[PDB]
C-alpha cells in the first residue's frame, strides 16, 4: 500500500460529505 | 501435493523455542469467541460440520460451525475465501479446503 | 368542480 | 341500507376462488400421489 | 383565485431562454432547447452519448466474447488484478473498461444537467445534491478503491445476477462485515428511510378528500408520540436521510480494503481498556 | 433440457413480468392523471 | 344510445358495447373449439394420465 | 363534530398527560417545529406500556443472572449479551429451563401482545380525530413480517431455535446463520424483489423530500392546501420531472407511490423468509435448475486472498 | 347503475387468459412428458 | 376528582393477569413439579 | 360520561379468551405427555 | 365526421380512422398467408412432433 | 360510446404481436431441435 | 381527428428498424456459423 | 395545405407530411433491394440452413 | 406545418454517425483479424 | 424569407436552411467518397470474408 | 448581559465530578495495586 | 435562422478536443509506439 | 458585438491551465520519469 495515493483517495471519500453538510449548515443560518 | 513446498514436521513445530508451558488457545486467539471454546474433534470428518439444506439441524449447529471457522481462518491470516467461493460454500473448487480436510484428519 | 385529488366537489 | 355492496360480494368470491383453485391445484399435484405429466 | 388552468399555459409560461451553465460559460447554450418533452442542451448530449456507446458496449461484451443469449448468465468482468493499472485493447476485460468509463460520462452529464434544469426554473439545488450522493458512491466503487488498492481487477463485474458474486466474496474477504460500524449506520439509514416513507405516505393519505381542517394531523402525530414535526421538517429529513445513508457506507467499503484486514479483529481494543479489564474470573477474564 | 424447472417461471419470470408491466402502467395513468385541467392558481397573478 | 339492443338487457348494454359484446362471444366461441380439437389430438398423441 | 381542543387537553384515562407543553429550541431551527407534548394515555396505551416493560425487564435481569451480578462485566458485555430461544434437541416444548430458552418464550409472548396493542391504539386514535386509518394497515404489512420471523417459520419448521435472539449483536448473527443455513439468499427471488423495493424506497423519499425542500419559497409544503389549488411551487415541480424525465405526477398520487413502495417490501419479505427453509432447502441450487447462475469456469483469485 | 364496467371485464379476462395459457405452454413444455422440439 | 376508578380498574386487572401468567411460566420451567412432564 | 362502556369490555374478554385458549393448546400438545396425532 | 363508415359500424369508427383499419387487416392477411407458407416449409424440412 | 379506442387497440396488439415473435424465436434458437444457426 | 400524428409513427419506425439491425449482427456474429470476423 | 394530397388520404396527411412521406418509401423500398442482394450473396456463400 | 425542423434532423443525424464510427473502429481494433496497432 | 428555395420545397425550407442543407449534402457525398476508397484499400490489404 | 446561568454552570460541573468519581473507581479497581475488595 | 457561428464554433471546439485526447489516449495504451516506454 | 473579449480571455486560460495539470499528471505517472523516483 503506498499510503499517499490511499490517504488521498480517502480525502475524496471525506469530500464527499461536504454539500449534505453545506445544506445543513445554510439551514440553520437562514432560520434564525 | 507438491505444489504446497513439502515441508516437514519438526521439533519447532508445536513448540517454537519452549520446553513446557506450551499454550494451544491462548486468550489472544478468543478475541469474539467464548473463552471456553475448543475444536470439536470428536467428530468425524468429511460431514462434522455440514449444515447447508439439513433439515435436522438449526442455528446452534451454524454457530456451532462458524465458530470452528473463524478459529481456522484466524489461524491462516486470511479471509473466509483462503478456502471457499463464498457464492457457495459446499463447494469444493479451491484445494484449500481438501488439505484443511487432511489437516483436520491429522489433529 | 375539478380539483388536483381527483374529486369534483361544487 | 344492505351492509354489503354486490361488487364487493362478486369480487371477494371471485379472487377467493381462483386463489384456492391455484393452491390446491400445486398441493396435489406436488405432492407425487397422482401419475400426471411424467416421462 | 383559483379556476381551471389546462396546464398547457402552465408548461408554455415558465420556458425561457439561456439560464445555465454553459450559457454562463461561453456565452450561449449551443443546444439549448426542447425535444418532445425533455430539455436537450449541453450535458444533455454528453449523457447520451454516453448511454449510448454504454449500452452497445455491455450488450457487446456480453452476447459475442461470451456467446450467450442468456442475460442472466452474462460475466462482464474487469482485468485480472495482475495487469494493474493498465488498459490493452489486445486483453480481456477492454470491454468492461469502455463500458465503465461511458456509464460514468454518462452519470456525471446527468447530474449537470439536472444543476442545468434547476437554474433554469429558479429552484435550490437540493436535487443535484441528492444524486450526486449516489453517484460519489459509484466512483468510489469503481475509480477511487480501485486505484488505492492497485489495480483495475478491484472493480465489480456488470453481470446482473454476478454482481452479486463480488459482494458475496468482498462481504465474507472481510469478514465479519456486519460488524463494520459504517455499514451498520447505513442499514440504520436505510431502515429508517423506508419507515420515515411509510410514515409520510399514510400521513398525506389520510387527510385527502375530507372535511376537516389542516390541524388534525398535528393533533394525530401528538396523540400517538407525544411530538409532531411539521411540513418542511418532514420533507427536509426525509431529503437528509436519504443523502446520509449511501454517503456514511462510502466509507465502510474505502476502509475495507485499504487500511483494515478484519472486521472481527477490529473491536479486540474493547476489553483491553483499563477501566474494566481485570475484573472477571474463569470464562468472564478479558 | 435446457428448460428451467416449474418453479423457475413460478418464483421468478412471472412476478419479473408483472413488475414491469405494472411499472409501465400505474406511470401512464399517474402521468394522465398529473396532466389534466383542474383547479390551480393564475401563474401570471401569483408569480 | 340502449336502441339495437333487446329489451332484457336495456339497462346493462349500449350500442356499441353491444357489438364488441358479439365479437367477443364469437371469438371465445370459436376458441374453445379449437382448443377441444387441440386436446383430443394430443390425447390421442401421448395420454398423460397412466 | 370534532373538538380538537378536547382531543389534546383532557384529563382521565381517557385522556392525555404532560399537559403543558414543553418547547425545544433546536428542533425549532431545524425542524420547524418545537412543542413537546401533550401525549394521549388511554386504553390500548397501557397494556402496551405494561406488557413491552415485563419483556424488557425479563431480559435484562437474565443478563445479569448470566454475567454473574457484577456491573462491571455487564456495562463492558452488554453489547454482546443476549437470551437465545431453546436448543434444536428440545422442539417447540415450552418445558424449557429458564437459562435454556424460558426466558425467551416468556419475553417474547409479551412481546406480541404490545405489538397488537399498539396496532390497535394506531387505529382507534386514528379514529378518534377526523382522518382515516392508513398508518395502522401499514403497521400490519410490517408485522407480518414480524409475525413470520418469530412464530409463523419456527412453527413449519418446527423448533424454536430458528427465531433471534434478544440482543444488539443476535439479530447480525441470526441474518447471517439464516443465509448460510438455506443455500445462498442472494440467489432467493423474494429477496431480490424485497430488495428492489427497499432500494426504491429510499430513492423516492430522497427525491420527494429534495423537490419539496428546492421549491419551498412558494410554500409547496403545504400539501394539504395544494390538494384544493395547485400554486407555482407544485407547477415548478411538476415541470422539473417533466422536462427531467418526460413524466410527473401530483401533489396527491406521489404520497400513493410512497405507500405502496413502503409496503410491497415487507410483504414480499415475509413470502420470502417463509419460503426459504420449508420448500426450497438450497437456493444456489435452484437457481442452478432455474438458469439464473453465471458458470464461471476460471475465477481469478489473487483479488480473493491476502 | 350496473355493478361492473364492460371495458373492466374485457381487461380481466383477457389479462387472465393470457397468463394462464403462457403458463401451462411453459409447463408442459419442461416437463418431458412430451416429445416436442426435442434435440 | 383526584383518583378515577376506570385506571384503578384497568391498572389492577393488567397486573394480576401478568403475575399470574409471568409465575406460571416460571414454576413451568423450574421443573420441580412433575405436571406436563412427558 | 358513562364510566364503563359495554362494547369495550366484550371486545377486551373476547380477544383476552381467543389469546388464552390458542396458547393452552399450543403449550399443551406440543409437551408430549398426551397421545395425540401421533404417526 | 363519419360518411365513409357503413351504417352498422358507424357508432365505433370515423371516416380517419376505417382507412387505418383497414390497412390493418389488409397487413394481418398478408402475414397470415406467410406465416403458413413458412409454417408448411418448416414442417417439410424437419417435423418438430415425434 | 364506445368502451376503447382505437389508438389503445393498435398498441396493445402490435406490442403483443412484436413480443411474441421474439420470444417464440428465442425459445425456438435456444431449443437446439433444427439446425438454422449452428456451427 | 386522427390516431396517431406521423411523426410518431416515422420516429417508432426509425427506432425498431435500429435495434433490430443492431441485434440481429450482435446475434449472427455471435453464433460462429459463418467466416466474418476471424484472426 | 391539403390541396398536393389525394381526396382519399386528405383526412391524415398535409403537404409536407405527403412529400416526407414520399421521400420515407423511396427510402425503404431502395433499402428492400439492397437487402434481398445481400441475403443472396450471403446464401451463396454459406447457406444456414442444413 | 411540416413535422420535424431542420436543426433537430442534423443534430440527431450527426449523433448517430458519430457513435457508429467509434462502435465500429473499437469492435476492429480488438477483433484480432487486422495487423493494426500491434504491440 | 424563401424567395430562392425551389417552389417544390417552399413548404419545409427557409432561406439559410436551403444553404446549410446543400453545406451538408455535399459534406455526405465527399465522406461517401472516401469512405468507398477506404474500404477498397483494406480489402485488398486482407479479406475479411473466407 | 451575563455569558453563562448558574444553573448551566452546576450542572455540568455536578455531572462532571459524578463521572471523574466514577472513572478513577473502576480504573483503581481493576488495577490491582491495592488489595480492596479481594475473594 | 436557428444557425449561429458562435454555436457552431462552440460545438467543433470540443468535439475536436476531446477527439485529439482520445485517440492520444488509446495510441498510448496500444503500445506499438516507442513512447514514454520504461 | 457577438463575442465579449472577456469571455474568450477566462476560456482560454481555464483550458491551458487545465491542459498543464493534465500532461504533468500523464507524464510524471509513466515508465518513463517514474513520479522523478529513478
Ligand atoms: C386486434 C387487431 C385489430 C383488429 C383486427 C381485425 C381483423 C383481422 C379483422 C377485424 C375485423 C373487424 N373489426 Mg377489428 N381490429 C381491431 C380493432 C377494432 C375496433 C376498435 C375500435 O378497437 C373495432 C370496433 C373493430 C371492429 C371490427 C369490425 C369493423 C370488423 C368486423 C367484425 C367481425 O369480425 O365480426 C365477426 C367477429 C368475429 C370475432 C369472427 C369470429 C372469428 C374469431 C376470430 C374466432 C376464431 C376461430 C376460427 C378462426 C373461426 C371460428 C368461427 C366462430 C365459431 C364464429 N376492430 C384491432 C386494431 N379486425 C374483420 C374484418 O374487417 O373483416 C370483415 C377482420 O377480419
Ligand atoms: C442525414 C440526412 C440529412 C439530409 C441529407 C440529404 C442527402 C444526402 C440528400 C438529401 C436530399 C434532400 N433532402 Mg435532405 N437531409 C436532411 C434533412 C432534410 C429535411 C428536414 C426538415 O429535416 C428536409 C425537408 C430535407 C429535404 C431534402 C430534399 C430537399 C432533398 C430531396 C429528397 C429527394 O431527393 O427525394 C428522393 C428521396 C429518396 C429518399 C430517394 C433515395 C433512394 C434511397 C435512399 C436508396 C438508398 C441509396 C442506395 C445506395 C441506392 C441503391 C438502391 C437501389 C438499387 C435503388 N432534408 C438531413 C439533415 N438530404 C437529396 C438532395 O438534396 O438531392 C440533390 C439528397 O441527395
Ligand atoms: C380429486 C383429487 C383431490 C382434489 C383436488 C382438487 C383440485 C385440483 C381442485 C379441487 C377443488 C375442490 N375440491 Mg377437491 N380434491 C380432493 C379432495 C377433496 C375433499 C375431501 C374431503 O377429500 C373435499 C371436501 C374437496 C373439496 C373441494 C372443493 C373445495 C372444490 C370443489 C368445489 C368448488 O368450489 O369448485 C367448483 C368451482 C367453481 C364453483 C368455479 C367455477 C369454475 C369456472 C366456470 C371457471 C372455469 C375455468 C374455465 C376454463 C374458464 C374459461 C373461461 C373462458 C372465458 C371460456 N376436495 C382430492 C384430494 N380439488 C377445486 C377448487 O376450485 O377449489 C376451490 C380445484 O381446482
Ligand atoms: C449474509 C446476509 C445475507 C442476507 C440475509 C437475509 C435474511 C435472513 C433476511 C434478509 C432480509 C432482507 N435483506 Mg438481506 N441478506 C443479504 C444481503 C442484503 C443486501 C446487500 C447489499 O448485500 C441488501 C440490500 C439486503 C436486503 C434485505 C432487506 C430487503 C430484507 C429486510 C428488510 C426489512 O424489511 O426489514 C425490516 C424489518 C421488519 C419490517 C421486521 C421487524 C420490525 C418490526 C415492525 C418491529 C416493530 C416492533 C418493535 C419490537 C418495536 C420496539 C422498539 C421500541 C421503539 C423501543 N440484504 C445477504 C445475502 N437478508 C429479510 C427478508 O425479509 O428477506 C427475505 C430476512 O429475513
Ligand atoms: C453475414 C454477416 C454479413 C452482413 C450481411 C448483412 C445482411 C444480410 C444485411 C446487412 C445490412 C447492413 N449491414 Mg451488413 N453484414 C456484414 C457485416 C457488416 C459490418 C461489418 C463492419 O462487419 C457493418 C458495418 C455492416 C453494415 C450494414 C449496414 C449497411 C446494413 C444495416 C443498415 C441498418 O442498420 O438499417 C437500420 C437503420 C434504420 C432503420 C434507420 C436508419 C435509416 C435513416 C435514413 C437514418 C437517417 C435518418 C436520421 C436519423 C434522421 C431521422 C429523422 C427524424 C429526426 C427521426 N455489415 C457481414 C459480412 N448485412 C442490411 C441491409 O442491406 O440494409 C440496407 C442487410 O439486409
Ligand atoms: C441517495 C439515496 C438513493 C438514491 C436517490 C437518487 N437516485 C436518483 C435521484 C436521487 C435523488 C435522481 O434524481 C435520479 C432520477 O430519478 O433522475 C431521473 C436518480 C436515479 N437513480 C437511478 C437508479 C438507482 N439509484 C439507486 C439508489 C439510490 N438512489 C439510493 C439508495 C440504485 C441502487 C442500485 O440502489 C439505482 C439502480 C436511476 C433511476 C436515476 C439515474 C438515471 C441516470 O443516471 O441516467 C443515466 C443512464 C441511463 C438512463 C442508462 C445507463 C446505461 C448504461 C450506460 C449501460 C449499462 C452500464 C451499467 C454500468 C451496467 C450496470 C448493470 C448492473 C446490473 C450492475
Ligand atoms: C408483486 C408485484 C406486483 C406489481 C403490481 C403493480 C400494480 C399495478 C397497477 C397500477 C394501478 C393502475 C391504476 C388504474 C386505475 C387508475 C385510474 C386513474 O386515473 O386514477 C387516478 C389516480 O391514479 C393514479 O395515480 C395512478 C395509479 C396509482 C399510482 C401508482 C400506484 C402504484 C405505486 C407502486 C405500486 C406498484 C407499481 C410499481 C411496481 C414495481 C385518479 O383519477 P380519478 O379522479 O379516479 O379518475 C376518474 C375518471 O377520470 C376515470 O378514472
Ligand atoms: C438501462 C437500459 C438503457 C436505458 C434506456 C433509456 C430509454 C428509455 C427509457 C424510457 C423513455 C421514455 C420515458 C417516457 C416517454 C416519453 C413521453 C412522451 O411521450 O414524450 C415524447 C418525447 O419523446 C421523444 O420525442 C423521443 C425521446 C427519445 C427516445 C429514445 C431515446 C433512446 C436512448 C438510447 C437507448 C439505448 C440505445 C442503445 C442501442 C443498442 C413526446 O410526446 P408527445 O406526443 O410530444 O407528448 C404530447 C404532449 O403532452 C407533450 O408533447
Ligand atoms: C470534487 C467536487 C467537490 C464539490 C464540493 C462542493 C462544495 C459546495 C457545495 C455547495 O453546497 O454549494 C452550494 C450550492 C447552492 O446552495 P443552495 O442550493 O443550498 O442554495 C439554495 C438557494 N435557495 O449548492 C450546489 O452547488 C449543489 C451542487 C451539487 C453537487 C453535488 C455533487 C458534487 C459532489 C459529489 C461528487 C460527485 C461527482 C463529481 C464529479 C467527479
Ligand atoms: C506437536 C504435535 C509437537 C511436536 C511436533 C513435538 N512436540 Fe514435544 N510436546 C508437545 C506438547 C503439546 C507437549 C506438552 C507441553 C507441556 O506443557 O507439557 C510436549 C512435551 C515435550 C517434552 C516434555 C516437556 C516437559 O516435560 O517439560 C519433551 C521433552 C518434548 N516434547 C520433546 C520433543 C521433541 C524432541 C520433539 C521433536 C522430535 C517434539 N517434542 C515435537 C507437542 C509436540
Ligand atoms: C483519472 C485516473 C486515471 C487512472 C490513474 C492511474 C494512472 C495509470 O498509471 C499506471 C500506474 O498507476 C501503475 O502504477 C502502473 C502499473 O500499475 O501503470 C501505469 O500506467
Ligand atoms: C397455534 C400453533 C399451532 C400448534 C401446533 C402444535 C405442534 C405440535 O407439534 C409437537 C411438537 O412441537 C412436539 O415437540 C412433539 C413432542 O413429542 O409433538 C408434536 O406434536
Ligand atoms: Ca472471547
Ligand atoms: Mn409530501
Amino acid at each position: 500500500m503506498n499510503w499517499i495515493v490511499a490517504t488521498f483517495m480517502l480525502m475524496f471519500v471525506l469530500v464527499a460529505f461536504l454539500p449534505l453538510v453545506v445544506s445543513l449548515a445554510y439551514t440553520w443560518v437562514t432560520n434564525p | 501435493p507438491a505444489s504446497v513446498g513439502g515441508y516437514q514436521i519438526t521439533c519447532a513445530t508445536c513448540h517454537n523455542g519452549k520446553a513446557a508451558g506450551l499454550e494451544p488457545y491462548p486468550i489472544e486467539i478468543m478475541n469474539t469467541l467464548p473463552n471456553d471454546w475448543r475444536l470439536p474433534l470428536e467428530l468425524d470428518y468429511p460431514g462434522g460440520l455440514v449444515v447447508t439444506g439439513r433439515k435436522d439441524v438449526s442455528n446452534h449447529e451454524v454457530e456451532q460451525n462458524q465458530f470452528a471457522m473463524y478459529h481456522m481462518n484466524v489461524s491462516m491470516g486470511q479471509g473466509c475465501t483462503f478456502c471457499h467461493n463464498a457464492r457457495y460454500f459446499p463447494s469444493y473448487e479451491i484445494a484449500q479446503k481438501n488439505h484443511s480436510i487432511i489437516m483436520l484428519q491429522m489433529t | 368542480a375539478a380539483a388536483p385529488a381527483g374529486a369534483a366537489a361544487a | 341500507d344492505r351492509p354489503f355492496e354486490f361488487r364487493t360480494s362478486v369480487v371477494v368470491s371471485t379472487l377467493l376462488g381462483l386463489v384456492m383453485a391455484l393452491l390446491i391445484h400445486f398441493v396435489v399435484l406436488s405432492s407425487g400421489a397422482f401419475n400426471w405429466l411424467r416421462a | 383565485s383559483a379556476e381551471v388552468i389546462p396546464f398547457s399555459i402552465i408548461e408554455e409560461f415558465y420556458k425561457r431562454p439561456g439560464k445555465t451553465l454553459a450559457a454562463r460559460f461561453f456565452g450561449v447554450d449551443p443546444f439549448d432547447f426542447w425535444i418532445g418533452r425533455f430539455y436537450v442542451g449541453l450535458f444533455g448530449a454528453i449523457s447520451i452519448i454516453g448511454i449510448i456507446l454504454g449500452v452497445a458496449f455491455y450488450l457487446y461484451e456480453g452476447v459475442v466474447n461470451e456467446g450467450t443469449l442468456n442475460i442472466l448468465a452474462m460475466r462482464i468482468e474487469p482485468p485480472p488484478v495482475s495487469q494493474g493499472l493498465n488498459v490493452d485493447p489486445a486483453q480481456p476485460g477492454f470491454f468492461w473498461f469502455l463500458t465503465m468509463v461511458a456509464a460514468t460520462i454518462a452519470f456525471v452529464g446527468w447530474l449537470l444537467r439536472q444543476i442545468d434544469i434547476s437554474l433554469k426554473l429558479d429552484m435550490g439545488m437540493e436535487v443535484p445534491i441528492a444524486f450526486g450522493a449516489v453517484v460519489s458512491s459509484w466512483i468510489t466503487l469503481q475509480w477511487l478503491r480501485p486505484i488505492a488498492m492497485g489495480a483495475w481487477g478491484h472493480g465489480f463485474p456488470l453481470g446482473i445476477t454476478h454482481h452479486l458474486d463480488w459482494v458475496s466474496n468482498i462481504g465474507y474477504q472481510y469478514y465479519n462485515f456486519f460488524y463494520n460500524p459504517f455499514h451498520a449506520i447505513g442499514i440504520t439509514l436505510l431502515f429508517a428511510s423506508t419507515l420515515f416513507l411509510h410514515m409520510h405516505g399514510s400521513a398525506v393519505l389520510s387527510e385527502a378528500k375530507r372535511n376537516i381542517s389542516d390541524q388534525n394531523i398535528h393533533v394525530f402525530w401528538r396523540n400517538i408520540l407525544g411530538y409532531s414535526i411539521g411540513e418542511i421538517g418532514i420533507h427536509r429529513v426525509a431529503f437528509w436521510t436519504g443523502a446520509a445513508s449511501v454517503l456514511f457506507s462510502n466509507l465502510c467499503i474505502f476502509l475495507s480494503g485499504t487500511f483494515v484486514k478484519d472486521w472481527n479483529a477490529f473491536w479486540g481494543f474493547w476489553d483491553k481498556m483499563p477501566i474494566w479489564n481485570g475484573v472477571g474470573q474463569g470464562a468472564l477474564v478479558a | 433440457s435446457p428448460w428451467p424447472v416449474w418453479s423457475g417461471y413460478a418464483l421468478c419470470f412471472v412476478p419479473l413480468a408483472a413488475v414491469i408491466l405494472g411499472f409501465i402502467i400505474a406511470a401512464r395513468f399517474t402521468d394522465k392523471q398529473a396532466t389534466s385541467a383542474y383547479l390551480r392558481l393564475d401563474p401570471a397573478k401569483a408569480n | 344510445q340502449n336502441d339495437l339492443v333487446p329489451d332484457q338487457w336495456k339497462p346493462l348494454f349500449n350500442n356499441a358495447e353491444w357489438l364488441v359484446h358479439d365479437i367477443v362471444v364469437k371469438t371465445i366461441y370459436g376458441g374453445l373449439i379449437i382448443a377441444v380439437i387441440a386436446h383430443v389430438l394430443c390425447w390421442a398423441w401421448t395420454p398423460w394420465i397412466r | 363534530p370534532i373538538d380538537l381542543h378536547d382531543e389534546e387537553y383532557r384529563d382521565g384515562l381517557e385522556g392525555t398527560i404532560a399537559k403543558p407543553p414543553g418547547h425545544v429550541g433546536w428542533m425549532q431551527r431545524l425542524l420547524g417545529e418545537g412543542q413537546v407534548g401533550p401525549i394521549y394515555v388511554g386504553l390500548w396505551g397501557v397494556i402496551s406500556f405494561i406488557t413491552f416493560f415485563a419483556s424488557a425487564f425479563i431480559i435484562l435481569v437474565d443478563y445479569g443472572r448470566q454475567v454473574g451480578w457484577n456491573p462491571i462485566i455487564y456495562l463492558r458485555e452488554f453489547w454482546n449479551l443476549a437470551v437465545y430461544p431453546p436448543p434444536t434437541e428440545y422442539g417447540l416444548s415450552w418445558n424449557v429451563p429458564w437459562d435454556k430458552g424460558g426466558a425467551w418464550l416468556a419475553a417474547t409472548f409479551f412481546l406480541h401482545i404490545s405489538v397488537l396493542t399498539w396496532w390497535a391504539r394506531l387505529y382507534t386514535r386514528a379514529k378518534a380525530t377526523g382522518v382515516g386509518t392508513q398508518l395502522a394497515w401499514g403497521f400490519a404489512s410490517a408485522l407480518s413480517l414480524y409475525f413470520v420471523i418469530y412464530l409463523f417459520h419456527p412453527l413449519a419448521l418446527g423448533n424454536w431455535s430458528a427465531a433471534p435472539g434478544h440482543g444488539f449483536r443476535a439479530i447480525l448473527d441470526w441474518t447471517n446463520y439464516v443465509s448460510i443455513h438455506w443455500g445462498n439468499f442472494y440467489y432467493n427471488p423474494f429477496h431480490m424483489l424485497s430488495i428492489f423495493f427497499l432500494l426504491g424506497s429510499t430513492l423516492l423519499l430522497a427525491m420527494h423530500g429534495a423537490t419539496i425542500v428546492a421549491t419551498s419559497k412558494w410554500k409547496s409544503e403545504m400539501e394539504f392546501t395544494e390538494m384544493m389549488a395547485e400554486g407555482p411551487g407544485t407547477q415548478r415541480a411538476q415541470l422539473f420531472w417533466r422536462w427531467v424525465m418526460g413524466w410527473n405526477a401530483n401533489s396527491y398520487n406521489i404520497h400513493i407511490w410512497a405507500w405502496w413502495f413502503a409496503a410491497f417490501t415487507a410483504i414480499t419479505g415475509a413470502i420470502g423468509l417463509f419460503l426459504s427453509g420449508t420448500l426450497v432447502p438450497d437456493w444456489y441450487a435452484w437457481g442452478e435448475t432455474a438458469k439464473i447462475v453465471a458458470p464461471w469456469p476460471n475465477p481469478d483469485w489473487a483479488q480473493y486472498v491476502f
